[PDB]
């Protein structure tokens, strides 16, 4: 075996031999200077990170407050309007005209429903909703089975017809603005502009579910938080329909539940006891949630009843005051079929003065004793529900936030506050959107006060819709570099706004799907939930990271420059960089804003290129019958200008930008001039670089393509026919190759895929990249990076030249921080390139973490999409590992002892690249085997929340509450 | 009312109006029984 020293020289000059390649056929020095050289078409302009927060929190402000003036005007209007109807009987004459959403367009049908009318829209397209758009009235929409031509829902569509003319002048005034809808205690949802609902009932096949009352927004608006517990009958006369019942009507009452209630399931017969693992009321999110709905599903029937006992559980579960609560609404949920008990003493004892309501449920048809259980509804401030069958279900499940609203109608103007909700997926398919609520009282006979009996519950709710993208545009990222980026934060931990959030649900467990049990065309349900990410699930979380959030969770302005793991793009590797997070809070709401900028990026390029003659010159580089000298070129697809659009084929986009550029000169009085600046200057310091540079010799040894991908938007590959092979984002700042160099300060390989349908392995090379770094007057700067693809067989047979092809005595391979082959030494692990090390070697590799030279990170994706288990894809969470190096050593020599042998090794890292090259005793020689070490996100179902919940993460809960009300009136049952 | 009392707790959603549930009731069952109408079906509930 070698000595440290031939190896070590064997490295030095491997090592040498690529950096030497890279650096003289890139061209980091020649664009350095090239950038440097000019200092003139340009400035160099600050980042002040603390006003770009301050002015991004103001105009998310604004805009909020723009959209909650537009709510107190409908709010206004309805009670107004529906204050002065008249409730008449008799339709059939004088008809209701409307457009109902979700019938069909076809002109000869001719409806013409008893008692109303039709309305044939024209349906215009527009932007901002990706449908066929009518603004000249509302859509109506009514669930399936409501019966539209009621006298409550004709007397409905009679006085919402005057909203149409107050969503007309929201819009008008405003015409950035989405949905605006009133939401009714009916069930109808009238909305503007109008709009065919996305499924018809039976015209299709696919039946729609939906049902404005158990909408996020609409149970938000419509009462306060709330400290459920659930009590369940699990009785033996319980047993057969009624059991079943209880667990569908169960586990639909949780649906009706946000993350600001608190909830716990207990179950009682002759003993109380909790049905799950969690003891004391919880968050309600959507994990716990799962949790109770799984121990709810697993109940089974035998006993004796006593009431009596699951009672004094019940209030003694809402005393606890120990655990993290809502502490707004205490009420006890009873589901049983009947009995002859009713508990006084329980009640004497324990809610005396009546803080606690109570909702029964009989749930079955059954021959038992209803009497007790009204009482028991009846005397507690609460109410009492029947629900003989499935279909009774939804409706009566729903129907207790109509009690629970009586309190916040009886303080009126004072329980006026606009709300806004977490972020869910708009139902009309416009994305991830928030919405702010208001509810609306009714008011009849409020001037002379006559009745105040119909007048305890809300007319319904007001929202109108705001949409993630158009915040996403008050905080534009085009000046800050890849790294950096804005993030808003509730005040619950949840994330507003993340580069990391996707439009797909968040995923609880592992999906488990039967095929066995599915008949084809029974149109099962979807989901209804929001997207609730917390913040310290869509980053890596440090324990500073903790006190960040804990510290804008209760809003406070600050700042903290520290060093951090960050994941890249492709979730392969990790760096550690040094950030700068810097927040504040929005001021009329309750959100808070953070920038997270990386130093390096404290200072941006402005170009100051205002003579037509170099304007033009440098718009002439980019066309794509010239590339032949100037190389393949890629434009990033941004908005320079509203009217060219970013059409994803990115040949299209280029002549279009083009012959926008050239059919109106960059005068543009309605454009993004910094943008189209920026772009131009790019290019012509890159074709500078391509003809003054990378000209001169068209091919190298080594080579096989050259790329440099800059901030601006420009990509230039120089050989054309390389430009066919560029597999990469044009969008510059999704490229995680730039992201990866812009960290390091030294020369990063990529590593290709392996089994990838595709030109990856030989035909490509393997990417070398590295970040041009100028300083102008002081100030670090950088503005691009250049690479280099190198060629497979070169590499090989510079390799080459004890270890030889196909050795049978020892391996000697390279791998990249990550783990992953890039230049191996049998022909059997190099036709595997790119592909991880403890897959085609597992021992060496644990070993390797082991002795502290890969260190690694694991990680969970809530959103992602999931082939179901055996128990077309499914929304799953996968758990993602992540191998870096950790010790800065250079070299590693040991000996592994698979038992009854042993291999020895060293490892030695070349110095100013992320590359490490091993060399061990061969494989063949030991029939040794443990398991392999696999890195791919492994569908998951961890983190086991009945431990979170014994230490949950800190949260601020909303401080409005309205209950307990003197003058409410209890006598419906 | 001994062998099938509170016995017929099929969790299916199927109506099943002749059983052994109260006296008026088993005494509608065994008076159908009788007659020979359907009893069968009563012989398969309490199978079942």
């Amino acid at each position: 075996f070698p000595s440290a020293v031939t190896i070590k020289s064997w490295v030095d000059k491997m090592q040498e031999d690529l950096v030497t390649l890279a650096k003289t056929a890139s061209g980091v020095h020649q664009l350095v200077d090239i950038y440097e050289k000019y200092q003139d078409l340009y400035t160099v302009e600050p980042n002040n990170a603390r006003q770009l927060v301050e002015i991004a929190a103001r105009d998310i402000e604004k805009l909020l407050s723009n959209r909650s003036k537009a709510l107190v005007r409908l709010a206004l209007e309805a009670e107004k309007v529906q204050a002065a109807h008249q409730w008449r009987e008799d339709f059939a004459s004088n008809e209701v005209v409307y457009y109902n959403a979700k019938d069909d367009l076809d002109p000869e049908k001719n409806d013409s429903e008893p008692g109303s009318q039709r309305i044939k829209p024209v349906f215009i397209d527009d932007a901002n909703f990706r449908r066929q758009v009518s603004y000249q009235h509302a859509a109506v929409h009514i669930p399936t089975d409501i019966y539209e031509g009621s006298t409550i829902v004709l007397n409905e569509l009679n006085w919402t017809s005057a909203l149409d003319d107050v969503f007309k002048k929201n819009r008008e005034e405003d015409p950035s603005l989405l949905w605006q809808v009133f939401g009714s205690a009916t069930g109808l949802a009238r909305y503007y502009p109008a709009s065919p609902w996305v499924d018809n009932s039976r015209t299709p096949n696919k039946i729609d579910l939906y049902d404005v009352r158990r909408r996020p927004w609409y149970i938000q608006g419509a009462a306060s938080p709330k400290d459920m517990l659930i009590l369940v009958d699990v009785s033996g006369s319980v047993s057969g329909l009624t059991l079943k019942l209880i667990r569908t009507s169960v586990s639909e009452m949780l649906e009706t539940l946000s993350d600001d209630d608190f909830v716990n399931v207990a179950s009682f017969n002759s003993n109380a006891q909790d049905v799950s693992c969690f003891q004391h009321l919880v968050q309600a999110n959507v994990r716990n949630k799962k949790v109770l709905k799984d121990a709810v599903n697993n109940i089974t029937a035998k006993g004796i009843t006593d009431y009596k006992k699951g009672f004094s559980f019940a209030f003694e579960q809402l005393l606890n005051y120990n655990v993290s609560r809502a502490n707004c609404n205490k009420i006890i949920m009873l589901f049983t079929d009947g009995g002859e008990e009713r508990a006084q003493e329980i009640f004497a004892k324990y809610n005396k003065d009546k803080k606690v309501r109570v909702f029964t449920f009989s749930v079955g048809q059954h021959n038992y004793d209803r009497g007790p259980i009204q009482w028991m509804a009846c005397e507690n401030k609460g109410y009492y529900y029947e629900i003989p069958s499935i279909g009774a279900i939804r409706i009566n499940t729903q129907e207790y936030l109509d009690v629970l609203g009586r309190p916040m109608v009886l303080a009126g103007d004072k329980a006026k506050q606009v709300q806004w909700t977490n972020v869910y997926l708009d139902a009309l398919e416009l994305g991830l959107v928030i919405t702010g609520t208001l509810p609306v009282f009714n008011i009849t006979g409020q001037f002379e006060n006559k009745t105040n009996l119909k007048n305890q519950l809300i007319l319904g709710v007001m929202g109108v819709d705001v949409s993630l993208e158009d915040i996403k545009r008050l905080t534009p990222r085009f000046t800050l570099c890849p790294n950096g980026y804005y993030f808003a934060i509730d005040p619950n931990g949840y994330v507003l706004l993340h580069p990391n959030l996707q439009p797909k649900p968040i995923g609880v467990g592992i999906p488990t799907i039967n095929l066995r049990k599915r008949r084809p065309n029974v149109q099962n349900p979807k989901s209804q939930e929001p997207v609730t990410l917390d913040f310290l699930d869509a980053e890596l979380e440090n324990d500073i990271k903790v006190e960040i959030r804990n510290k804008m969770i209760d809003g406070e302005s600050g700042e903290k420059t520290f060093r951090t793991l960050v994941k890249s793009q492709d979730e392969r590797y990790i760096d550690k960089g040094n950030r700068t997070y810097t927040w504040t809070p929005v001021n009329g709401t309750d959100y808070s804003l953070a920038l997270v900028l990386p130093t390096y990026s404290f200072y941006y390029i402005k170009a100051k290129i205002e003579e037509t003659i170099t304007q033009a010159r440098y718009s002439e580089t980019l066309k794509p019958d010239n590339f032949e000298e100037s190389g393949y070129t890629f434009l990033a697809p941004r908005d320079y200008c509203s009217d060219l659009k970013p059409s994803d084929n990115n040949t299209e986009f280029l002549l279009n930008f083009n012959e926008f550029i050239d059919r109106k000169t960059p005068n543009n009085p309605s454009c993004n001039t910094d943008l189209i600046n920026r772009v131009l200057l790019d290019a012509g310091f890159t074709n500078e670089l391509v003809q003054n540079y990378w000209s001169k010799q068209k091919n190298i040894k080594g080579v096989k393509a050259r790329f440099v991908v800059t901030d601006g938007g420009i990509t230039r590959v120089y050989p054309k026919e390389a430009g066919e092979n560029w597999q990469e984002n044009p969008e510059t700042y999704e490229d995680s190759f730039y992201k990866r160099s812009l960290d390091n300060d030294n020369y990063v390989f990529t590593a290709p895929y392996f089994n990838k349908s595709g030109p990856g392995a030989y035909e490509s090379g393997i990417m070398v990249s590295k970040a041009v770094e100028i300083y102008i007057q002081g100030k670090l700067l950088k503005p691009a990076v250049v690479g280099i693809k190198i060629d497979v067989n070169s590499w090989i047979e510079n390799f080459t030249k004890d270890c030889k092809r196909n050795s049978d005595v020892m391996d000697c391979v390279i791998l990249d921080d990550g783990g992953f082959l890039l230049m191996a030494n049998h022909d059997d692990y190099t036709n595997q390139i790119g592909r991880f090390f403890g897959e085609i070697d597992p021992s060496l590799m644990r070993h390797l973490v082991n002795i502290s030279v890969y260190a690694f990170n694991k990680s969970y994706d809530y959103q992602s999409v999931c082939e179901p288990g055996a128990a077309s894809k499914q929304s799953c969470i996968t758990e993602q590992t992540q191998y870096f190096f950790d010790n800065d050593s250079k070299s590693f020599s040991g000996v592994l002892d698979c038992g009854n042998c042993s291999r020895i090794f060293h490892v030695e890292k070349l110095m100013n690249t992320n590359l490490i090259f091993i060399m061990v005793e061969s494989k063949g020689t030991c029939p040794c085997d443990t398991r392999l070490l696999i890195q791919a996100e492994q569908t998951s179902d961890g983190p086991d929340p009945c431990d979170m919940v014994k230490q949950p993460r800190y949260r601020k809960g909303p401080d409005v509450c309205f209950d307990n009300n003197v003058l409410e009136d209890y006598t419906d049952c | 009312m001994q062998l099938f009392g509170g016995r017929y707790d099929f969790e299916d959603t199927e109506v099943r109006r002749s059983n052994f549930d109260n006296f008026p009731q088993a005494l509608i069952s065994v008076f159908q029984v009788l007659t020979g109408e359907d009893w069968n079906s009563v012989m398969y509930n309490g199978i079942m």
